[PDB]
């Protein structure tokens, strides 16, 4: 009775049913991680809450170069209790790897829970802006995504990016205008977070406002070139 | 007390469900999306389709742009007036 | 030695004093920064900007490096005028018309934390807002000139005020203090600069501020004061709106003599005259403005759309040729005469087009020579290079970059002559 | 627990179910690279005792 | 005080905070104590979120920001249970209060500049 | 040259024949291949035990300080008295310039250009060092750093 | 879970069957809950149980 | 060419079928 | 004449073209963003200047 469609990209479906909804193809089956619902077609298939995760709002809003491809390696930076890292972990299947990074504390409990349940997940609890405590673990990522609130952001994308990011490598950023700036217009303040980065030596792409799901918040699409 | 607390559960009844309505819905966005180019003779020389390698109706929707390559409705019943007519349905509810 | 400076914008631009050219921009994070101030020792520069807050940023291993530390605890009063305690606090006055006291400690639980507020008492049909603040150490007090037009003087334990004056007339704007705290300056908008003193047994016992003088020098009103003393000499400067800047002695502020540095200086000039053809060009930003004479007519005017410094250094030789140049790059022009109009066209040489000329001079009509500010210099004919001989740094090459740079570049018809600001000059046969 | 298996043990389980089917080889593989959550010295004691009750 | 307890309000804005909570209290917009402001929070009514910073064990409010997090919701820690009891106006010490929504107060203006206040505090 | 690098393979030493010069001339021949592994190939690789709470302490002690693994392998690393070494931390470079051998070494200098090309081509030194996919073994690692650093 | 749960569903948490059942119909609540069982509740008497 | 540009366009016409909509998109 | 000509030189000098739903800027010279610091912002400095030469103090 449904029908699934492939999108752009690779790993994300579409399922054209009694309603129209964004799925990933499961790499673990039978088993949710916060209770959203799921669809068999016959094999596993998870929906996509693109309300409550800021990757699948790019996503639905369109993006060209999403660096995430199945047998890569991402980086996540902020993945906070685990929803969209799980995603991405979805996404990428057995072949590519996710090393999820967190600070806090029951976030982290969350996030450790779940990388007991899925093996591509790899998961540290660390501070993020201090890249030394994993570099100990973590070897030569091919693309990173970053969706933090510490107004540093691009700060900390260029010290992750000049220690983990392979040459001619993509890197996404979330930025969130009311935390950054909050009295000048988001548009001003987006065009100012694209000279940080290149300056930083990100050659920027293409960014996106994230309209209908959040306030004021974008996505910045960039490559890495020539760089270390 | 006995009236207010009926409505307070009537109320918490159609929130729950109106929670799972709009999570098992699905919108369309309206954002701004900028494209970064270099030199200003590829700015005039700009086209959605030669960049994205689509169509019209592919370049003006936004949720799935397939290129030429990765292109290259008789499952569902009535598709002019029926599977429209459900999901109005359901966005009415 | 380093120089911050900061502009309109969100960055602290880091200069570059060997050549003269900004280092690094330093993007702050947070919004429009308005003002800025370093502690004690050098070591963390604080930043109060337009959203509302105070930015900590830090230099540590030399130049050229600045990490972002600390965004401290923020309010909605944009934050105007900041200043250091110690390694301790950081003390700003924002337009509410109030003054904060931030905690700046490494390893305490109160860093970050805004513990003390204290307010200027407010004008009637104004939004009134505090200028300018500034922190005395022997007396541990802070003092304040405030829009109202007035100057407190809180002590810093109880962050409560001892002295308030009403000094003069409409918004106080800087102040300033000595070594040891005897005299604090302040420098209005009504061109008037007040001196309270302290310097008797008495007053200093008991921490009275006196308003013992004033004086109006300035011819529309002032904006800054900065007074040095040392064994050698003691004296404050202070410079306003009407381009120019006056000069005091420190403890005979009362009777000494003032002395009006100018306008202008004539060092580094925007006038040059060639007799052939009897026309005199000047230049200003994005302007060339040729006049011919014999009565004086006006021929040429030279918007340079593509950059937009200030034109450094043009120059003319005896003909028809142009050359326009900045530390970044460079253009070449030829003039054609058609009368009492003439015609300008540019021409192409990459090597100029790329190159950045501290000092240029002509040879002839075909070639010329280039200074450029990393000690290079370059002869075309319209890559030809040659060598210099090297001068040795000493602790003020060290601190003082610019010292070994050239200063001067005077050319004969053929030989040529170098000179260095340490005090060295040579002769060049090309 | 699946730390403290030998290759005495693992001849221990060829005593037990079969070997020659590999499933020891993979069941000692798997406890070399488990990830599963490690359980209190309690926990397993009534667990042996649950695991005991089922087999009479 | 404790420092589990984050956003500790300074002198200007706890003076803020308790003359708005000293209006809502007057025109019967505040529900205090803990349970009530959790119930508050599960049915989706709370302007804002007031707690006290030295509650002895801080943990029977620290249950309180994972769900104002959650939901959205601003909360800001004033440093005293017996001044914020006294503000709330009843006889005992109340560790945690809220400010319900309704939009036909007229104490709307202070409610949502303090809010905002708020707001920037944990921003 | 001696470089030291830690990984979940163990604490692995590179020669390199001399710096500075070799960073620049690396960078811009992309000198991220095995090409440049066959040029610096190994100067002394140390694996681990087979005890994963001896590798919980050591790599804990590692970002606080020296371990005595780290011991072990610095009463040899030199070859004269003063030897260049190239290392991932400032803090690191200050221990190891404190502790009981005294010998130059470089903190985090412009040397990401070396990390990062030894960080990818290390599964061409997986035939050269660890014949084996470690990536297991730096998810346990993990893992268990994860379950002590939270309390648990 | 159980510690973001307020005091009054924790009393009421074992029924909630009768609980809602007198919700829907404009009854009087239970009064017990799930914490019939514990010692104090055991040795309390009517009112006082409720209490 | 021209069969492939045609099967690109019955591709793309099954697509706009699929999620087409009249004075249904203003609703 | 002189006001066509003053708008087609702010159309050379523009950057951003808008294509339909999407929206084309390009990127500067990092030249100019490497040895020249940023613009400062008009209405800031406007109402500092605004706010210094107030109606209130009889300015000339």
């Amino acid at each position: 009775k449904v029908v699934i469609e492939p999108h752009r990209h690779a790993g994300v479906y579409i399922a054209r049913g009694k309603e129209d909804l964004l799925v990933t193809k499961n790499m673990a089956p039978g088993e949710s991680v916060y209770g959203e619902k799921r669809i068999s077609v016959k094999v596993e298939y998870r929906v996509w809450n693109p309300f409550r995760s800021k990757l699948a709002a790019g996503i639905m809003g369109g993006l060209d170069e999403l660096f995430i491809a199945p047998g890569k390696k991402v980086l996540y930076l902020g993945a906070a209790s685990g929803t969209s890292v799980s995603h991405v972990s979805d996404v990428v299947g057995p072949e590519g790897v996710v090393y999820a990074v967190e600070f806090s504390h029951r976030p982290g409990r969350e996030l450790i829970s779940m990388a007991k349940k899925r093996p591509n997940i790899i998961p540290i609890i660390e501070d993020a802006r201090h890249p030394q405590k994993y570099r100990m673990l973590i070897g030569m990522v091919d693309c990173v995504f970053a969706d933090v609130a510490q107004p540093d952001q691009a700060r900390i994308i260029a010290l992750n990016s000049h220690m983990f990011l392979k040459d001619q490598g993509g890197v996404v950023i979330s930025i969130k205008a009311n935390c950054i700036d909050s009295t000048v217009d988001a548009e001003t303040v987006f065009a100012r977070e694209v000279q940080k980065l290149r300056e930083e030596r990100i050659k920027p792409l293409e960014q996106l406002t994230l309209e209908p799901y959040e306030r004021d918040h974008c996505i910045v699409v960039g490559r890495y070139m020539r760089s270390g | 007390t006995q009236d207010s607390n009926y409505v307070r559960t009537l109320r918490q009844i159609e929130l729950k469900k109106l929670e799972k309505g709009a999570k098992q819905l699905m919108f369309k966005s309206s954002g701004n999306h900028t494209i970064f180019v270099d030199s200003r003779e590829k700015m005039n020389e700009f086209t959605p389709e030669k960049f994205f390698n689509t169509t019209s109706e592919m370049v003006n929707r936004s949720e799935n742009r397939l290129t030429k390559d990765q292109l290259a409705n008789a499952s569902s019943i009535m598709p002019k007036e029926s599977l429209d007519k459900k999901k109005l349905k359901k966005f009415k509810q | 030695l380093r120089l911050f400076s900061i502009g309109g914008s969100t960055v602290v631009t880091e200069w570059d004093l060997a050549t003269g050219l900004p280092l690094r921009n330093y993007d702050c994070n947070s919004g429009v920064i308005w003002s800025i101030s370093i502690n004690d020792s050098q070591d963390k520069l604080s930043v109060g900007c337009d959203n509302g807050t105070v930015v900590l940023i830090d230099i540590s291993g030399g130049p050229g490096v600045l990490e972002h530390d600390t965004i401290l605890m923020r309010q909605e009063a944009r934050v105007l005028t900041l200043a250091w305690k110690k390694d301790d606090f950081v003390i700003g006055g924002c337009s509410d018309g109030r003054i904060r006291i931030w905690s700046a400690q490494k390893n305490d639980e109160n860093m970050g934390r805004l513990l003390h507020t204290m307010k200027v008492d407010k004008a009637k049909k104004e939004s009134t807002l505090v200028w300018s603040v500034i922190y005395l150490p022997r007396t541990d007090q802070i003092a304040s000139g405030d829009s109202t037009g007035s100057i407190k003087f809180w002590d810093f334990q109880f962050a409560t005020l001892n002295q308030s004056f009403k000094a003069h007339d409409a918004d106080v704007l800087c102040l300033t203090t000595d070594t040891d705290n005897n005299y604090v300056f302040s420098a209005g908008v009504d061109r008037k600069i007040f001196q309270f003193s302290q310097n008797t047994n008495k007053s200093q016992k008991n921490n009275r501020w006196v308003n013992s003088s004033n004086r109006l020098l300035h011819g529309n009103d002032i904006r800054a004061i900065c007074a040095y003393q040392s064994k050698g000499a003691d004296f404050l400067v202070s410079g306003g709106v009407e381009k120019t800047l006056v000069i005091n002695s420190l403890t005979s502020f009362s009777n000494g003599n003032y002395r009006k540095m100018p306008t202008v200086e004539p060092y580094s000039k925007n006038v040059l005259v060639n007799k052939e053809q009897r026309l005199v060009v000047s230049w200003s930003e994005s302007t060339v403005k040729i006049w011919t004479m014999g009565n004086y007519k006006l021929v040429c005017k030279l918007t340079l759309k593509d950059d937009q410094n200030i034109s450094t250094c043009s120059l003319s030789p005896d003909g028809q040729v142009l050359v326009v140049g900045r530390p970044s790059t460079t253009k070449v022009f030829h003039l054609q005469p058609v009368g009492n109009k003439l015609k300008v066209t540019k021409l192409d040489n990459d090597l100029l087009l790329r190159t950045s000329t501290k000092l240029v001079k002509f040879i002839d009509n075909s070639k010329i020579v280039i200074c450029s500010c990393e000690d290079d210099v370059f002869i075309v004919d319209l890559p030809q290079e040659v060598e210099l001989l090297e001068v040795t740094s000493t602790k003020s090459s060290i601190k003082v970059p610019y010292i070994n740079r050239i200063n001067h570049l005077e050319v004969d018809q053929n030989i040529a002559v170098i000179s260095r600001g340490c005090g060295v000059v040579d002769i060049l046969d090309l | 627990d699946k730390a403290s298996l030998n290759d005495d043990s693992l001849h221990d389980l060829a005593a037990l179910l079969n070997e020659d089917s590999g499933i020891a080889q993979r069941v000692i593989d798997n406890a070399r690279i488990s990830m599963g959550q490690d359980i209190s010295e309690t926990d397993m004691e009534n667990v042996c005792v649950f695991a005991q009750r089922v087999a009479s | 005080p404790n420092p589990k307890a984050f956003p500790l309000a300074d002198a200007a804005l706890t003076q803020q905070i308790l003359d708005v909570v000293q209006q809502a209290a007057n025109l019967r917009q505040l529900k205090k104590g803990a349970n009530e402001a959790t119930k508050t929070l599960n049915r989706g009514i709370s302007e804002f979120i007031i707690m006290a910073a030295d509650c002895e064990p801080i943990e029977i409010l620290l249950h309180l920001p994972l769900l104002c997090e959650d939901k959205n919701v601003p909360y800001v820690f004033v440093p005293s249970r017996v001044a914020l009891g006294r503000a709330c106006g009843v006889s005992r010490p109340v560790i945690a209060a809220s400010i319900t929504t309704n939009d036909a107060s007229a104490i709307k203006t202070q409610i949502y500049a303090v809010k905002d206040k708020i707001e920037t505090l944990l921003i | 040259a001696y470089v030291l690098t830690e990984t979940s393979a163990g604490y692995a030493l590179l020669k390199a024949s001399d710096k500075i010069y070799k960073s620049s001339s690396l960078i811009q021949d992309l000198d991220s291949s095995d090409k440049v592994l066959k040029e610096f190939k190994i100067a002394a690789f140390s694996k681990f035990n087979s005890a994963a709470n001896a590798l919980e302490e050591a790599n804990s002690i590692i970002e606080g300080k020296v371990s005595s693994q780290l011991e072990k392998l610095l009463e040899e690393i030199k070859k004269d008295k003063k030897s260049t070494l190239i290392v991932s931390e400032t803090k690191l470079a200050n221990a190891i310039n404190k502790l009981g051998l005294n010998f130059n070494v470089v903190s985090d200098a412009v040397t990401l250009d070396i990390y990062r090309a030894i960080k990818e081509y290390l599964p061409e030194l997986l035939p050269g060092m660890s014949d084996n996919d470690l990536s297991k073994m730096s998810l346990g690692l993990a893992h268990s750093i994860g379950r002590h650093k939270l309390k648990f | 879970s159980l510690a973001k749960s307020p005091a009054s569903t924790i009393q009421i948490l074992g029924a909630e069957k009768a609980l809602f059942r007198a919700l829907k119909t404009k009854h009087d609540t239970p009064k017990y809950g799930l914490l019939y069982h514990a010692s104090l509740v055991g040795q309390a008497t009517g009112k006082n149980k409720g209490k | 060419r021209k069969y492939l540009n045609k099967l690109i366009k019955r591709n793309s016409q099954n697509l706009r079928s699929w999620d087409l909509e009249e004075e249904v998109r203003d609703e | 004449i002189k006001t066509k000509k003053r708008k087609t030189l702010k159309n050379l000098r523009k950057d951003s073209v808008k294509r339909g739903k999407f929206r084309v800027q390009l990127l500067s010279t990092t030249q100019d963003s490497k040895t020249l610091p940023p613009k400062k912002e008009s209405s800031i400095i406007r109402s500092k200047d605004r706010w210094l030469n107030r109606k209130a103090l009889n300015k000339g």
